[PDB]
C-alpha cells in the first residue's frame, strides 16, 4: 500500500533524496533515517540516540531527544503525519 | 553501535 506524508513531513523526506509526493510506510522510513545522517543529529558516542530538538523534525516529534531502541514518538508521530 | 544497524531494528 502507499501513503502521503503532510507538508511539514515532505520536506523532510524531499531534503534527503526522495523525490514525487507519496510513498510507503517502510520507504519513509529509510529517507527519514538518511535525514537524521545527513544534517548529522544522531549521537557519534552512543549511536541509538538522536538530538532532533533543534530543527524540524523535533518540532514534529514534539521532543528534542529520543532513542531508536525504543522508538514509540515516532509510531505516535506516522500516525498524525500520514494520510491512509 | 553504528545508527545504521540500529535504524535497522525497527525498519
Amino acid at each position: 500500500n502507499q501513503v502521503r506524508p503532510k507538508l511539514p513531513l515532505l520536506k523532510i523526506l524531499h531534503a534527503a533524496g526522495a523525490q514525487g509526493e507519496m510513498f510507503t510506510v517502510k520507504e519513509v522510513m529509510h529517507y527519514l533515517g538518511q535525514y537524521i545522517m545527513v544534517k548529522q543529529l544522531y549521537d557519534a558516542a552512543a549511536q541509538h540516540m538522536v538530538y532532533c530538538g533543534g530543527d524540524l523534525l523535533g518540532e514534529l516529534l514534539g521532543r528534542q531527544s529520543f532513542s531508536v531502541k525504543d522508538p514509540s514518538p515516532l509510531y505516535d508521530m506516522l500516525r498524525k503525519n500520514l494520510v491512509t | 553501535l553504528t545508527f545504521l544497524e540500529y535504524w535497522a531494528q525497527l525498519m
